[PDB]
């Protein structure tokens, strides 16, 4: 289902990290 | 140690919550939507210093495939079966599919 696996976890970390 | 959530700032026990063991903090499933198992809840490495289990380096997250269930990370490039491209859908053990 997408590869929001890795993608959808850490590069929403990086979102809401930076943030 | 309180060992506040990693990435979305607050409080928390050391027990339910997911301890990283490198970095030491631990965090919330929601925050980096991360299922509640066994196998995670000892404490697997938050995507913050997540390893490639071929050449052990990090990045190429849109790139590299991780088990839902428990922590593996797998290269687009180097992973056990190496693919060609990224697949549409999810790549993890049958469980982590599921
Ligand atoms: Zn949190
Ligand atoms: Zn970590
Ligand atoms: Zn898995
Ligand atoms: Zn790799």
């Amino acid at each position: 289902t997408g590869a929001r696996t890795l993608a959808d976890i850490k590069a929403k970390a990086q979102l809401v990290k930076a943030q | 140690g309180s060992a506040r959530c990693a990435v979305c700032e607050g409080p928390g026990e050391l027990c339910d919550l997911f301890f990283c063991t490198s970095c030491g903090h631990h965090y919330h499933g929601a925050c980096l939507d991360t299922a509640l198992t066994a196998r995670k809840r000892a404490g697997w490495q938050c995507p913050e210093c997540k390893v490639c289990q071929a050449c052990r380096k990090p990045g190429n997250d849109s790139k590299m495939l991780v088990c839902e269930t428990c922590d593996k990370g797998y290269h687009t490039f180097c992973l056990k079966p190496p693919m060609e491209e990224l697949p549409a859908h999810s790549w993890k053990c049958k469980a982590c599919r599921v």
